[PDB]
């Protein structure tokens, strides 16, 4: 049965690596314009970091490594993405635990449940102009795949994708969380830092999961 | 780009040295980084502590002394620290008499600094907290993150670390702090961008007959762009904006270590008004001229003297900076003669030095 | 243009008015504009005076109060005062022991300043005089004016202005400041050049990768123009340049108030050697960025020590600019126990503040 | 006989004020260039604070009018300029004195005492890059006039003339005194303000002797 590995999960982040250190600057510039132009620096510090402490993780369990994930995220990426992103990954590792591989079913509720952590810290609400924006769609997008009983790397290829419209939807709000929204409607017509994070997470792990 | 760095990932490092070698009464501490009086823990005294990112220099580890803070965690530039540099540095510090958090109300100040008042909590040190959010710029709580902590939080770190060394509770420091935070009133505006050290490019441009008003300290443009066209122009609308946003509601949250939970406090401000008394703060945010902030100064009290309101104190200078940013910011904190006697008492930090 | 000004002729008004409002220790005088303590004349004590052009706030009159100047004569910008002011000041200030005027080593404060001490001899008034000329960027006195007076004259004004507060005669306060001046160091560079008020365009440019390299205060371009590399490059081109440049052989005039004549005095400079101690002052010139300086001073310590000089005391800060310049200078004074005796005294003044 | 009368003088000092505004600017840029920007101010501040006080004084004696406008200009113009305006003005006010008109050999005596005044307080030298490199000039023009018995306003004409010459002559010289001095050989191909200054002065005389 269709499942994603926990060698996939160390895939995944590892790749993460990658895009935030290529993506960088781009991230930067999109938290120049609504802010304070250090997003794209947090996420590859933080990531940076998390990858380098993975090798000596890869043979523990998905809860294990998501859960120290977080954590190293916390103790690193710093401003208003370190908590969010850090509670994202403890609460997913909470609904995963001791797996060896998940189910999209797994994969739904960690995906549920981590979000449910970014949400009840920020309290972002859809069109605030968060990573929520993103988040949301997504978990949304894993529980439809569900239902359809879509295997596990088609179920994140539409997820990736769905993540992908989302950030951009974001171009339009206006902020009502984050530093972005001190600038009022200064805010509209430019995208959402952290959603973008969210997108290139979601892109990666379309790509983990291929195969 | 043009700094006075060497490379990029040591800029910090290298700062944080040279501050620690500058000052033989401040102890840099390593892996996590963070600054404490080389003489905490002082027992019999409540803790005072506070951070946010680098970037705002003397803010806050020029204020690490006797009659100030006990220690401050330096972020990333423009960063908020992480829980664990805070922990750290407040178990550090801890005089057995519980340790106050002040902390800047931004999104990841309020995030960082509330994952470590719990991890505090648990390790058995009593602490709380209080949020300030002076700038008056962003009008409007309901759908914003709230007002920003700007220049005002040099101001209460004084009075409430005063209030510490005179040997006042945990309790009546907090209170004092939110009683203060609930009548301070700051207002910041930019003529010219700041570079962080990664960047070669400023973060927002502007012609030399505009203005970024309603700016913070991390740089972000302001609430809007306007022209800019004198000083006395620009002061008005500063003050006359300080007295329309004066009114203000939100929720802030400080940690009730008895209950060991957050506890949600609605509470209002009042626009200050005729006959109050208060300390006036003219704040370089980096590269204004120290000339160009008396001249400031001498608009003020004119306007001050207009509204009926009696300036007591003032400090003029760079106390709470943004880089290398060109302007300034007025706060207006109210005052009674209690709170003019935690004013005078003794300092001893790196930026602020009376008495004793 | 941008600046924060009104009108071009009220600017110094306007911020000399700030200025005096701030500060109830300072009093403001007019027609001839000048400021005092407050509390002067005061008996029984050496009289301090020094002034200058506006323009490089906080000297001098972030520097009028006890331990240090007891009046200052603030010239239009970069413009050395004129002697009817420097003349009244020091009437208005004459504590009946004496008054010291400290003079900046440029051709129009020399001039000025030595045609009011005449005027004050021809009055009665026991006088003498210090110059200062710490700035060793212009190597050579044999056919330039002599080396200019820079951020030194900060670290010569306390260090005279303790004495004079302890209660030193004129004579010793005098040969204090001449020996001080003698053994001072100072160089400066720029990043980015000033604007004055009246003017709308930069006293000089430069690309990204150029500095100013041996600046004084008044905005001139340096004794050369070259390449901008790092933090660490500019601050040992300007420390190598301390070392090399520190042998200097002038003639210096004051005024012997017994002969009633001005006193050629030929005098020579060492170069700093391998086991002074020394006072380092690290100068804003007017923008940088407080936590650069720190990162200047992080540098400053290790090519101190491999040197073998011993830093005793610093300063790091903004104590003697040149308005808006983006830039610093580095000063070397070497002391001895006497000298940080003197240092750690009381001060009282806007812009420096400790003990008593 | 040829004579230059009181209120010639005054009418000159008139015209002073009147270039030192106009070329206010123009004085700036030369000691923008090689200086710290300030000597049009300079002048300009001080002789509009001696035209202003002239119409008073219009009928005392020329060694009276000279005095006061150097004491005026002292209290004035500040910086290096000011306290040698100010000698040049009061020396050759005491080789006047009571004066109502002055014959060329009289005006000759009064520029060699002004100008001695401004070498023994500044101790400039020929090429030094001074106002010092026109006034010697002009002196010795003046003096060279006397010797030819010229008329006092075709005297004036060439001392203007030569002072032209001279201040344009500081172009080409390393400065050696004042702020550019500390230039080195970057005061190299720039003209000296306060030069500039005695020219234009020297311009104005011309023009006040032309009747
Ligand atoms: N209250 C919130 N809830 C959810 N996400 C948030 C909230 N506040 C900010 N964010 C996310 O944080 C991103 C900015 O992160 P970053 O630049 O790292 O932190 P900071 O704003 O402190 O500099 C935003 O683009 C947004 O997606
Ligand atoms: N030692 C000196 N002797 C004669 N003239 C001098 C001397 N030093 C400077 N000057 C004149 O002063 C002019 C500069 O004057 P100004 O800009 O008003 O004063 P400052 O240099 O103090 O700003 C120079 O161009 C030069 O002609
Ligand atoms: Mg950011
Ligand atoms: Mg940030
Ligand atoms: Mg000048
Ligand atoms: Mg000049």
């Amino acid at each position: 049965g269709s499942s994603l590995s926990r060698t996939q999960i160390v895939n995944w982040l590892t790749r993460c690596g990658d895009i935030f250190s290529t993506e960088s600057e781009y991230l930067t510039g999109l938290d120049r314009e609504i802010g304070d132009a250090d997003h794209g620096l947090n996420m590859n510090r933080g990531f940076s970091k998390v990858v380098e402490k993975l090798p000596a993780i890869a043979d523990k369990d998905i809860g294990f490594i998501l859960k120290n994930t977080g954590m190293t995220l916390l103790s690193s990426v710093g401003g208003a993405s370190g908590p969010l992103f850090g509670t994202f990954f403890i609460r997913a590792a909470q609904a995963t635990q001791a797996r060896q591989s998940l189910t999209l079913e797994e994969l739904y509720q960690m995906f549920r449940d981590g979000a449910d952590g970014v949400i009840s810290r920020g309290k972002a609400e859809p069109g605030d102009k968060t990573m929520c924006d993103v988040w949301v769609p997504v978990v949304e997008s894993l529980r439809q795949s569900s239902e359809q009983n879509l295997s596990v790397p088609v179920a994140l290829e539409a997820a990736s994708s769905i993540a992908e419209s989302a950030a951009q939807s974001t171009i339009t709000m206006q902020a009502r969380k984050g530093r972005a929204s001190y600038l009022g409607e200064r805010s509209i017509g430019h995208q959402d830092p952290g959603a973008t994070s969210v997108m290139f997470m979601m892109q990666m792990l379309a790509l983990a999961a291929k195969e | 780009s043009k700094k006075l760095i060497n490379d990029v990932q040591d800029v910090l490092d290298e700062q944080l040295a040279g501050l620690a070698k500058a000052h033989p009464s401040l102890t840099l501490h390593q892996d996590p980084v963070y600054v404490t009086r080389a003489d905490a823990p002082v027992a019999g005294k409540v803790a005072l502590l506070s951070g946010g990112g680098s970037g705002h220099e003397p803010m806050h580890c020029g204020y690490i002394g006797q009659g100030m803070l006990s220690g401050a965690c330096p972020g990333e530039i423009f960063t908020s620290p992480t829980p664990d540099k805070i922990f750290e540095c407040a178990m550090q510090v801890d005089g057995g008499e519980g340790v106050l958090l002040i902390i800047k109300n931004y999104t990841g100040d309020i995030l960082n600094f509330e994952t470590a008042t719990e991890l505090l909590h648990d390790s058995g040190v009593k602490v709380t907290t209080v949020v300030i959010d002076d700038d008056v710029a962003v009008k409007d709580s309901l759908y914003t993150a709230g007002r920003r902590g700007v220049a005002n939080t040099v101001l209460i770190e004084k009075l409430v670390g005063a209030a510490a060394e005179r040997g006042d509770s945990l309790d009546a420091c907090a209170e004092l702090g939110r009683k203060l935070n609930n009548q301070g009133h700051s207002i910041g505006i930019a003529l010219g961008a700041c570079t962080v050290p990664a960047a070669g490019k400023p973060s927002f441009t502007l012609a030399d007959n505009e203005m970024e008003f309603g700016v913070g300290i991390h740089g972000e443009p302001g609430i809007d762009r306007r022209p800019f066209s004198s000083l006395d122009q620009t002061v008005d609308e500063m003050f006359d904006t300080l007295l329309v946003n004066g009114s203000y509601h939100r929720t802030l949250r400080f940690w009730d270590y008895q209950q060991g939970s957050w506890q949600e406090e609605q509470q209002t401000k009042q626009p200050l008004q005729s006959g109050d008394r208060v300390i006036a703060l003219v704040n370089n945010l980096g590269a204004t001229p120290l000339s160009e902030l008396y001249g400031v100064y001498n608009r003020l009290t004119t306007r001050c003297q207009q509204a009926g309101l009696t300036i007591e104190r003032n400090l003029i200078g760079a106390y709470c900076t943004s880089l290398d940013m060109t302007g300034f910011s007025i706060t207006l904190l109210k005052v009674d003669d209690e709170t003019l006697a935690l004013w005078d008492a003794p300092v001893h930090t790196p930026a602020l030095n009376w008495g004793k």
